[PDB]
């Protein structure tokens, strides 16, 4: 990826996902949640990610 | 009611509560009013070992999250990916002991 001086913006819209795929990965570090606790970042629609 | 454990100096200051951490994961939950306190000391010359202290253990890959004072010890069999390992397929174990 790139470094910290061009960063990769998305928009992520239009689709359906879950939670399951970002749990993929295992060596999480930084796993800090603002606003939304990990625990419950299912069953809730967002209006743009 | 006192507790006991030796962990690196990088995990001393996941003991404060309200904060995620690899101690604070699913291997250990604590209070988080915490009326208590937390002691802790350098102990390098005696716990560490020439040889290599690869005894010590700890569970991080748990499957579900942790309540405050509750105790993780078992088996914990790896049952993790879209497919039941079994514990004995072989990939995708990442067993949790290290």
């Amino acid at each position: 990826f790139a470094s910290v001086y061009a960063w990769n913006r998305k928009r992520i819209s239009n689709c359906v996902a879950d939670y399951s795929v970002i749990y993929n990965f295992a060596p999480f570090f930084a796993f800090k949640c603002y606003g939304v606790s990990p625990t419950k970042l299912n069953d809730l629609c967002f209006t743009n990610v | 009611y006192a507790d006991s454990f030796v962990i690196r100096g990088n995990e001393v200051s996941q003991i404060a509560p309200g904060q995620t951490g690899n101690i604070a994961d699913y291997n250990y939950k604590l209070p988080d009013d915490f009326t208590g306190c937390v002691i802790a000391w350098n102990s390098n010359k005696l716990d560490s070992k020439p040889s290599g202290n690869y005894n010590y253990l700890y569970r991080l890959f748990r499957k579900s999250k942790l309540k405050p004072f509750e105790r993780d010890i078992s088996t914990e069999i790896y049952q993790a990916g879209n497919k039941p390992c079994n514990g004995v397929a072989g990939p995708n174990c990442y067993s949790p002991l290290q």
